[PDB]
RNA sequence: AGGUA
């Protein structure tokens, strides 16, 4: 947390968007289906009954 | 932007993102700007006697 | 047909990139898809590159051959042959100029060096991330920053029209422009006779280095970026028609085809006055498609439509693996070979090998034809074809003719050493498979289990005879690597040999009395005795004496009918009592080895030959065969195997109790389980040996057993006693993954079937060893490609240089015993110095010579401990060696020849074996095995009031003097023990002359008074941990790794200072008085302590070792010829003189030299986590160890000198190699060593910078050059450098070699930059040319054209 | 056939030298002009080579020898 | 791709 230099979840999504392209700039709509897609998105993201 | 990037997309996308969208009145607006510096030119090519013997030749 | 020199590599000019170009490629256009005539004016046109079919113009206007000179008038094609086509290069006009990748990502970036300019800003401005000034005026802005969007907004707004910047590779080559190369250099040097400050004068000195160096390639630095770009000439980017929708194209033709778009895009937005991000976003795309061209994968790789797949860009086809790919590898495929499985020739002859007839003809076709011909009995090729394909009886004659001289290239499948190519005789067989000789099959390490062998066709006249004198069999009876023979008899043969000359203890026919051996193979053969029998033979040895005379003597020897019947084939002149004995494969070799020193060649072949078919008809008579009896089980197996069972299950009980650790009950079980496995091994070994118990006539007898399994266990043919003990004894222990050794071992063996649970236990070694094979195989493999790389280029050009320098050389001792004699050492040497006996001062080896079996006889006897001995490093020789530096193993006894390649031999002697490569009474008291004298080496001792001698230092050797002047056991004193013998005393075998405890090295004190605490704080330095019984303390000298806030401001120690107060000196030994406390040094005696002369002042502690560090094979021999750090490099003393201490702990503890005259200040850096073995005050030497550890070769060279570093190589991995069984010539790792100091750095030059990097030939030429002149300038003195294998061959003077085997991109990069020019001279730059290599049979014609070079 | 090349070894000491004298020798051997001076048993100019060399005669100095005064008759 | 040394 010390390390952390966010304090919020539109920081935290700017970052992830980041992250994982980078530049392209964090519209916070982008994030935001981003970090969803990324795990919580069963067409995008499954384990499955194994 | 400045993210250690090789990707034209990337920063092609940048470069696209600094022009925000129009509206239909919008263009409509540019278009009429645009109207009025050709009727410039027209009016310019108008003042100049060549061009216009040239296009009665044409005709 | 073409002569030339050398190759120049530079930069390509825009003018003359248009020079080569014959069209500028338009259209990305290729074909009429239906019509596959190219198009105009596309990536393939006739108009540009040339016709597609032979001599015609493709318009349908010229069809004919009169038609050649003039080209088509009447359009746009021309009319040429069609190979012009594979030559013509093309050009594309950039509309932007572009930035070349290479001179861009690679480590060193070329455009980033020259510009002075960070990476990440070249990549920004070309990228079109940020502006760059091309430039300013009176601005503020300096002629070269880096500005953003905003930024160059606010300097343009600021300044008007003064303000010149651009963005990307048009900025790039506008700098390039603006940027003047001599007159920077004047200014440069200029400044550096005015400036005075360090870093300015270094950072002139490097810009003039740099801007120097450029000039002198005669390069423009604009040519960097690409403004015109060559296009490849169609037929090396083929397009080849494909049946189906499917059709072969070039990703090369896709690449070319996505610039070209790109570019006329451009073009047409340029044109078209596009918006300025459009017309950035299409230079982008030039820029990258450019870059992918150039070299696709730098870039975030490129793929095409309908194919996933990274497209091959010019790099990936240049840069390749393992080497260039056309020229070498993978793989420059030849024509007249054939390949086929072998198997063995037991019949043929040692120059000979069996080659089936459908094979010989398919290979000799030519042959056959031009044989037909000659005698007219075809009038034509056509009709010789059609004869040979209906193959009559006629054309066999005439390919038994052509066979019957012609020699044959025989060459498996990987080729380790040189043996791995070898010529035959073909002998014509009906059948499909090569015969090959059984005995060259060991050379090859080729076993009969489905080996393909490949042969050649040497066709030339010069190399029939090229394979008759030097590749044949017969010329290759001795390994390159090793004197002793290589064809050697193997399994069958030397079973059958064992068989006949094993004794019995009674058979048929004992007792007789017998008249040459004639007389034993009649007995034999009519069974009238046994193949084996003591009896009394008159035999007529031979002996070689006088002056080269046989000396026939006659007389009775008390030997066996097969040992007279082997005596039979023994050529005259051996001695009969190399065969009257039980030969196994040693006794085999050794006696080839004689017969070959003593007779010569063809004596040795016949004689090979002969065994060979005598070994192999008495293995088929002897019937040796492995029953499922003839593996005896030990009678005590069971009792060894339940009462080791019973002390483990104690052991365990134990551990239960918590009486044993759990580490110490796992080494208990263990010992116990080995234990039980020795005692097994040894009762089948004793049960198998003996196992004949037969009376000789009524008295039993122990004697050799008859068992089958033990005649190939002691005959070495196949097994040894570790295999026969896995299947009549039991297999013992192994280990689990993790590599841990398994508790309880496998207590079965093959002829007891394991279960189910020991043999999936089994299973993890197997896999083990089998992905432990494969891994070795491959790193052996990139071993000796670099090991060729090193020394590809050098070459016996001398027969003699002049040299007394060399190497002291003596029999090696590691440990306690010597392992490798002096003799095999310098077998083969010559001579440096005319060494003395070891008594009287008499010369018994004259002026520099080739030492033979004689001399090294004659030095046995007159036993000299060390001679002098011209190695290949100190040879005087430039561009090459003398032939006396190296020796004269080869295949012959003589001298190298003068031209033979040694660099080669030698690397691939050492690669080979690479395969083979998988992996108390110690330091408590030194025990002397043998009697002889006692001495004492680099000693600093003097006996004390209790006759004590102590020895400091850890420098200290003890040598044990024989009866004339070797030594034969050699230790290591380390500092501080106790010694009842003196210098001269004489000791017996095994007793202990030395002793120090194991748990502590104790300080012994040779001084007397009170103990004074110098630089000492109660608690920064020491602990309190008093424990007060007699005056004692365990006061705790922190550890030299990590100290306390002020214990890092001293350094603790202990003054012996009388009751006066005066210091009392150690008398006898460079040690002060003050002894400088190392860490963990425990402090017993404490301060107001009168100390005796024999009294332990502070104990460091140890553990009396138990722990392995040292390490083996491949990786470790890589290691010492890249010479890496061993991650802690014993610093050494690197001059002599009185050592101090410095200022403590600035993080880094210094130690400063003073020598007692000269210059003083020595001050250097010693890192606090080392144990120091240096004592402040002390009078060392250049070359002592200051810190423990392992060593580095860098150091070793750089102060003890080359032969110092030489010795050591040689030593290391040969102790890493002797390990294995495995015996190489010392004189290849020498010529290994001499490539990898190839270069040196300069001190004071000649015409050098003071810290050039240069090659060492061409330093000793200039030093030799300004010696023998008057002019002394200025200068020039260097220092020899060490660079690992890699490094040697990276930065060699020929940028081809170096391209061709390691970097390909960045070393052609450097190349052209430097604008270097290769001479050739060298194996691999004249093998990538295609002329004769300048080694052996080809050094003559070099040579010659080095006549004719720089002379008329 | 010639199964060893040491006793030619003996005489032209290089062993690689040697390669080049005899493939000169055979190579006239086998181009028309030179007729052989040793008996053949069906053999190409290889061994003819070998053989003429280990008798001595035929070496460096012979071959050179002979190419001059073939060149005298020649010229004339 | 699998297999051979």
């Amino acid at each position: 947390l010390r390390v952390d230099p966010t304090n919020d979840r539109l920081s935290a999504l700017v970052e992830i968007y980041r992250m994982m392209r980078p530049g392209e700039p964090p519209t916070r709509e982008a994030a935001e289906s981003l970090f969803e897609n990324l795990f919580f998105s069963e067409d995008r993201y499954d384990l499955s009954a194994v | 932007e400045i993210g250690r990037t090789t990707d034209p997309v990337r920063m092609y996308m940048r470069e696209m993102g600094t022009v925000e969208l129009l509206t239909r009145e919008g263009e409509i607006d540019i278009a009429k700007r645009i109207e009025d510096g050709i009727n410039q030119v027209q009016c310019s090519v108008a003042e100049y006697p060549e061009a216009i013997t040239y296009l009665l030749e044409q005709y | 047909t073409e002569e030339f020199d050398a190759i120049k590599i530079a930069l390509a000019s825009p003018d003359m990139i248009r020079s080569w170009s014959f069209g500028e490629v338009k259209k990305p256009e290729t074909i009429n898809y239906r019509t596959f005539k190219p198009e105009r004016d596309g990536l393939f046109c006739a108009r540009i590159f040339g016709p597609v079919k032979d001599y015609e113009c493709l318009c349908g206007k010229y069809k004919r051959l009169k038609h050649r000179g003039v080209i088509c008038e009447k359009c746009g094609v021309e009319v040429t042959q069609t190979k012009v086509r594979r030559e013509r290069m093309g050009h594309i006009e950039l509309a932007s100029p572009t930035a070349h990748i290479w001179f861009l990502k690679s480590l060193p970036s070329r455009i980033g060096l020259l510009l002075d300019m960070p990476l990440r800003d070249i990549e920004r401005v070309l990228y079109f991330e940020s502006y760059v000034v091309i430039e300013g005026g009176m601005t503020n802005l300096e002629r070269q920053q880096i500005l953003t969007e905003e930024q160059y907004l606010d300097a343009l707004e600021e300044f008007g029209d003064e303000f010149d910047a651009k963005m990307g590779a048009e900025a790039i080559q506008a700098l390039l422009k603006s940027m003047d190369l001599e007159q920077e250099c004047e200014q440069l040097r200029e400044e550096l006779n005015e400036t005075n400050s360090e870093t300015k004068r270094k950072k002139l000195t490097k810009r003039i280095k740099l801007l120097e160096a450029f000039v002198q390639s005669g390069n423009k630095p604009e040519w960097m970026i690409l403004t015109v770009l060559p296009v490849l000439p169609p037929d090396l980017r083929p397009l080849v028609p494909l049946d189906g929708g499917r059709f072969a194209t070039s990703d090369l033709n896709d690449l070319y085809r996505r610039v070209i778009n790109r570019n006329n895009r451009l073009k047409r937005l340029l044109d078209l006055a596009a918006p300025d991000i459009i017309v950035r976003n299409e230079k982008r795309m030039l820029q990258e498609a450019v870059d992918a061209l150039l070299d696709n994968g730098r870039r975030g790789r490129a793929i095409t439509g309908s194919n996933k797949r990274p497209l091959k860009s010019l790099a990936d086809m240049i840069k390749g693996k393992q080497g260039r790919f056309r020229q070498n590898l993978l793989g420059k495929r030849v024509d007249y070979s054939g390949r086929s499985v072998i198997t063995v020739g037991p019949y043929l002859r040692l120059h000979q090998c069996g080659l089936p007839k459908k094979m010989a003809l398919e290979l000799f076709k030519p042959f056959i034809y031009g044989k037909l011909e000659l005698r007219g009995l075809a009038t034509t090729i056509k009709a010789a074809k059609k004869m040979v394909e209906r193959e009559e009886a006629v054309v066999w004659d005439i390919l038994d003719e052509v066979i019957r001289e012609h020699p044959v290239l025989l060459n498996r499948a990987p080729t380790l050493h040189r043996l791995g190519i070898q010529a035959f005789e073909p002998v014509l067989i009906e059948g499909k498979a090569i015969q090959l000789h059984p005995l060259v099959c060991a050379a090859y390490n080729a076993d009969f289990d489905g080996d393909q062998m490949a042969v050649h066709v040497p066709l030339t006249l010069e190399a029939q005879l090229e394979a008759r004198a030097l590749m044949m069999s017969t010329n290759n009876i001795l390994s390159p690597a090793n004197g002793e023979p290589i064809i050697v008899p193997s399994q069958d043969v030397v079973l059958g040999l064992y068989y006949m000359t094993r004794d019995c203890v009674n058979a048929k026919g004992e007792g007789m009395v017998l008249t040459g051996p004639k007389e034993a193979e009649r007995l034999y053969r009519s069974g009238l005795a046994s193949l084996h029998a003591r009896v009394k033979v008159r035999i007529t040895e031979y002996e070689k004496d006088a002056n080269g005379e046989l000396v026939a003597k006659t007389s009775l020897k008390d030997t066996t009918v097969g040992r007279a019947i082997l005596w039979m084939i023994v050529p005259k002149g051996l001695p009969y009592s190399i065969v009257n004995q039980a030969l196994g494969k040693k006794a085999i070799s050794k006696m080839l080895n004689t017969c070959y020193r003593i007779l010569g060649l063809k004596p040795t072949v016949i004689f090979a030959d002969q065994i060979m078919y005598t070994g192999f008809a008495y293995a088929a008579r002897s019937g040796a065969s492995v029953g499922i009896d003839d593996m005896v089980i030990p009678e005590k197996k069971h009792e060894i195997i339940s009462e080791a069972e019973a002390e483990v299950a104690e052991i365990q009980e134990q551990f239960q109790s918590g009486l044993v650790t759990a580490g110490e009950r796992y080494n208990k079980v263990i010992d116990i389980w080995a234990a039980a496995n020795d005692r097994v091994s040894k009762a089948m070994m004793d049960n198998l040996q003996t196992e004949t118990v037969i009376n000789r006539d009524g008295q039993e007898e122990k004697q050799v057993s008859f068992n089958s399994i033990y005649m190939m266990a002691d005959s070495g043919a196949r097994g040894s006693a570790a295999q026969i003990r896995q299947l009549a004894g039991m297999r013992g222990l192994m280990a689990k993954p993790d590599g841990s050794i398994i508790e309880t071992p496998i207590t079965a063996n093959f002829r007891e079937g394991l279960n189910v649970l020991q043999y999936f236990i089994s299973t993890h070694g197997a896999r083990k060893g089998l992905a432990d094979t494969a891994l070795k195989t491959a790193n052996s493999g990139y071993l000796t490609r670099r090991l060729v790389d090193v020394a590809q280029d050098l070459v016996v050009t001398e027969d003699d240089c002049g040299t007394h320098e060399g190497i002291m050389m003596t029999p090696v001792i590691e440990g306690g015993d010597v392992k490798e004699p002096l003799r095999d050492r310098v077998l083969g040497r010559v001579t440096a110095e005319d060494v003395l006996k070891p008594g009287t001062a008499d010369i018994l080896v004259p002026r520099n010579t080739l030492l033979h079996e004689q001399w090294c006889d004659l030095l046995e006897e007159n036993s000299v401990d060390a001679v002098k001995v011209r190695s290949v490093v100190s040879c005087d020789t430039d561009f090459g060696v003398c032939a006396h530096c190296y020796g004269r193993d080869l295949a012959r006894g003589h001298i190298i020849n003068k031209g033979e390649a040694i660099g080669v031999i030698a690397a691939q002697s050492i690669g080979e074996p690479g395969t083979q490569l998988t992996m108390a009474a110690a330091e408590s008291s030194i025990q002397v095995k043998n009697k002889g004298s006692i001495k004492l080496s680099n000693v600093k001792s003097v006996v004390n009031s209790s006759g004590k001698l102590v020895i400091t230092s850890r420098n200290t050797e003890l040598k044990l003097i024989d009866e004339f002047g070797r030594t034969k056991e050699s230790y290591k004193v380390p500092y501080g023990a106790v010694l009842a013998k003196g210098d001269g005393e004489q000791v017996a075998g095994g007793e202990t002359v030395a002793n120090w405890d194991p748990h502590t090295m104790p300080v012994i004190t040779e001084v007397s008074g009170f103990v004074r605490f110098t630089d000492m704080i109660d608690g920064q330095t020491i602990t309190r941990q008093t424990d007060e019984l007699t005056g004692l303390s365990s006061l705790v000298v922190l550890d030299s790794a990590e100290r306390t806030a002020g214990g890092k401001d001293l350094r603790p120690a202990l003054k012996i200072v009388d009751a006066q107060g005066n210091d009392v000196l150690i008398p006898g030994t460079d040690m002060p008085a003050q002894y400088f406390l190392p860490g963990k040094a425990i402090v017993q005696l404490e301060d107001g302590v009168q100390i005796s002369s024999g009294d332990t002042l502070a104990r460091i502690p140890q553990e009396s070792g138990g722990t392995k560090d040292i390490t083996g094979g491949l990786p470790r021999v890589a290691d010492l010829f890249e010479a890496r750090r061993p991650k802690e490099p014993a610093i050494l003393a690197e001059i002599s003189g009185i050592v101090s201490f410095g200022k403590e702990t600035k993080g880094k503890r210094r130690l400063v030299i003073t020598p007692v005259d000269g210059s003083d200040p020595y001050e250097e850096m010693i890192p606090k986590w080392r144990q120091l073995n240096v004592f402040e005050g002390e009078r060392v030497e250049r070359g002592d160890v200051i810190s423990d550890g392992p060593e580095a070769p860098h150091d070793i060279l750089r102060l003890r000198g080359v032969h110092a570093v030489t010795r050591y190589i040689v030593n290391e991995v040969q102790d890493v190699y002797r390990l294995q069984g495995v015996k190489i010539n010392d004189k290849h790792i020498e010529v290994i060593v001499r490539q990898m100091l190839r270069k040196a750095t300069i001190v004071n030059a000649g015409s050098s910078d003071f810290l050039e990097g240069e090659q060492v030939e061409y330093s000793r030429v200039k030093i030799a050059n300004r010696e023998l002149e008057a002019n002394g300038k200025v200068g020039a003195t260097y220092s020899r450098d060490l660079l690992g294998i890699t490094k040697a061959s990276l930065a060699t003077e020929s940028f081809i070699s170096a391209a061709s085997f390691q970097e390909t991109t960045r070393v052609l990069t450097e190349a052209a930059v430097a604008g270097k020019r290769d001479e050739l001279r060298g194996l691999k730059e004249n093998v990538i040319v295609g002329r004769l290599i300048p080694a052996g049979t080809g050094y003559a014609y070099h040579q010659d054209r080095m006549r004719r070079r720089a002379a008329g | 056939a010639r199964v060893t090349v040491q006793d030619a070894v003996e005489k032209i000491g290089n062993r690689f030298d040697l390669v080049l004298v005899a493939a000169r020798r055979a190579r006239q051997m086998q181009v028309g002009g030179k007729d052989p001076l040793v008996p053949e048993e069906n053999d190409k100019t290889t061994v003819i080579a070998l053989r003429e060399i280990e008798e001595g005669l035929i070496n460096n100095q012979i071959l050179d020898v002979r190419e001059r005064q073939e060149q005298q008759e020649q010229e004339a």
